[PDB]
């Protein structure tokens, strides 16, 4: 009950393209593992982070010898985790010893 | 060729795309199935419209 | 009749189509393995958790460990890819019971298929944190993740 | 996260890939959609010498599986001898007396029926791994993993995209042009309008 | 159709990394394959989406 | 019995037995489901009575 008038989420200025002058900036150089080489120009006054998430699509490290080291974090549940939440140490080697001797008479009785 | 488009063209060259194009071509790999965000309707990150 | 071999080729023939609507396709293919009962169930989870045990035990023997002799060593891999095998077939068995209950959530924005995969991925869990001394049987627990 | 195959080049009124790889869209369907295996690559001198002694192998399998044929022959006649002392010993009818006869000489049938059917089982594995070839479809997916489980050696075989990807790797468009342009050469009928 | 390819392509490395029988692994290829051909052209092979 | 086209058809039959007709119609209609004598007892008898 109304007129479809649409607008895309976002607004449209309109201001001076000039290209005589822009603000200084710098371009880092950021490698991933498979022998890739990218440009991201950051302007000069801004922390340039050690990694950065590249075009290609995988996490890229800065070329300079940072070495961060980020620490990152343990591998979240393993199916032995699980088990050993609800099992002990001598039980699951009580049932190891069950299946051994099952397997030794299957091979030799 | 031309990327820019200025009108002077003398040829349009289809061809079969290889992967190798692709992945030339795209400025960012998409890895996530989010349009919008509900709430305050800005494009979502990794989304298909990042 | 009932033998001869025309019922039974024309069975054969008849499981050798193309099927192409994929639905159908999953459904014959999942139709295929034995059902299990309790304690089948007990048998395959007793050897999936001493399978479990066995593979960190040579996990932690691997490191600064010892060159074992050769029989413990053969049948600790032996151990090792029985756990596997034993979980592959537990969760080849339970793939209807994870159709069975999809078949429930249709008809409102996903596909058929893609509940039945989220169904068999949560299967996945099931089997891997269900325990076999509560003494339950294994759909009592599995529903939940399901 | 795994290949998949572009649908212009694979449904059209020609397919272009049946026409360039020379298999049937039924096949190609098949196993593009994961509905049965292809023989990708394949060995020649493994298989050359393992002829022989994999053909020892299946002579060897065979006689085991005739002694197996002939033991049933004996407890048959273990049985039937046991059915004419509790049949032709008593008061019964003489028809009576030989049902138990007629039921052992059935099941001595279907015995032999269920042993022939696995000797065609075994003759059927082994010819087809003789007539093994590259781009040879392989439905019945119980006979591709005996197949694979006994002679995991001598060829790969994969199935879906992946697989179509091997096959054009595995690949030359000189010598196949050549070959085709010999039989638009010499060729005649049908497979020269196949040929074009 | 875009989010259908991403959702069925997220779950089948989530499987490959999980480690799944050969069924269901099989079966989330040949979905993702369906959905990438009913993208290219719905209504090609079978059922239109 | 007069119809000249129902006796060639009769002579051009090649399927003697009601089973070995109900084995044809349920490989024909149903194709890609192993025939079983309790399944063609009741497709017939379903889809049109």
């Amino acid at each position: 009950d109304r007129v479809l008038r649409g607008s895309r989420l976002g607004a449209v200025s309109y201001e001076t393209d000039r290209n005589h002058d822009l603000a200084p900036r710098q371009i880092a150089r950021y490698r991933t593992d498979n022998g890739e080489e990218f440009e991201v120009p950051f302007a000069d006054d801004a922390e340039i982070p050690g990694t950065w998430l590249c075009r290609n699509g995988m996490e890229g490290t800065l070329i300079e010898g940072d070495l961060p080291e980020p620490k990152k974090v343990k591998p979240p549940r393993t199916h032995w985790d699980m088990l050993l939440e609800r099992r002990s140490i001598e039980e699951l080697e009580e049932l190891l010893k069950e299946r051994l001797e099952l397997i030794r008479s299957r091979r030799r009785g | 060729g031309a990327m820019l488009d200025v009108n002077f063209f003398d040829e349009l060259r289809i061809g079969l795309a290889t992967a190798e194009d692709i992945r030339q071509w795209s400025y960012g790999e998409v890895k996530k199935p989010e349009t919008i965000n509900y709430r305050t309707l800005k494009p979502e990150k990794d989304g298909l419209f990042c | 009749e009932d033998e001869s071999e025309a019922l039974r080729q024309a069975r054969k023939d008849a499981e050798l189509t193309a099927s192409a609507d994929s639905v159908r396709a999953y459904l014959k293919q999942i139709g295929k393995v034995a059902l299990l009962n309790a304690e089948e169930e007990v048998e395959l989870a007793k050897r999936i958790e001493a399978g479990l045990y066995a593979t960190q035990l040579m996990t932690e023997l691997s490191e600064r460990g010892e060159k074992l002799p050769a029989a413990q060593r053969r049948d600790m891999m032996w151990i090792c890819r029985d756990g596997d095998r034993a979980k592959n077939h537990l969760l080849e068995a339970n793939l209807r019971l994870v159709v069975s209950l999809a078949k429930r959530y249709t008809g409102r924005g996903m596909a058929f298929l893609d509940l039945i995969q989220e169904g068999n991925l949560g299967l996945i869990r099931a089997v891997e944190k269900f325990d076999y001394t509560k003494g339950y049987k294994f759909s009592t627990y599995a529903t939940w993740w399901i | 996260a795994a290949p998949v195959t572009h649908i212009w080049y694979f449904k059209g009124v020609p397919s272009r890939l049946g026409y360039l790889l020379d298999l049937a869209p039924k096949d190609l369907e098949k196993i593009i959609y994961f509905a049965a295996y292809v023989i990708t690559s394949v060995d020649e001198e493994m298989r050359h010498n393992e002829l022989s002694t994999l053909e020892a192998e299946m002579a060897v399998e065979r006689k085991a599986v005739e002694d197996q044929r002939d033991g049933e022959l004996e407890a048959r006649a273990q049985k039937l001898e046991a059915d004419l002392a509790e049949l032709e010993a008593e008061g019964a009818k003489a028809d009576a007396r030989r049902k138990v006869r007629d039921g052992g000489e059935r099941e001595m049938r279907q015995i032999r029926d269920r042993a022939q059917r696995e000797l065609d089982r075994l003759e059927d594995i082994w010819s087809t791994f003789t007539k093994l070839a590259p781009k040879q479809l392989i439905v019945d997916e119980n006979l591709y993993r005996e197949l694979v489980d006994r002679y995991g050696e001598y060829f790969t075989g994969a199935m879906g995209a992946e697989s179509i990807q091997k096959l054009i790797e595995n690949f030359d468009i000189d010598a196949e042009a050549e070959s085709l342009r010999d039989v638009i050469r010499n060729g005649k009928g049908q497979k020269k309008l196949r040929a074009l | 159709l875009y989010r259908r390819v991403i959702n069925r392509n997220n779950r089948l490395k989530r499987l490959i990394d999980l480690g799944a029988p050969e069924i269901i692994v099989n079966n989330e290829k040949r979905m993702l394959q369906e959905s990438v051909d009913a993208l290219f052209d719905n209504g090609r092979r079978g059922r239109p989406v | 019995g007069f119809s000249e086209i129902m006796r060639s058809t009769l002579e051009k039959d090649n399927t003697v037995g009601t089973d070995e007709a109900l084995l044809d119609i349920y490989r024909k209609l149903r194709p890609g489901e192993p025939p079983t004598k309790e399944s063609a007892q009741t497709l017939l008898e379903n889809l049109f009575f």
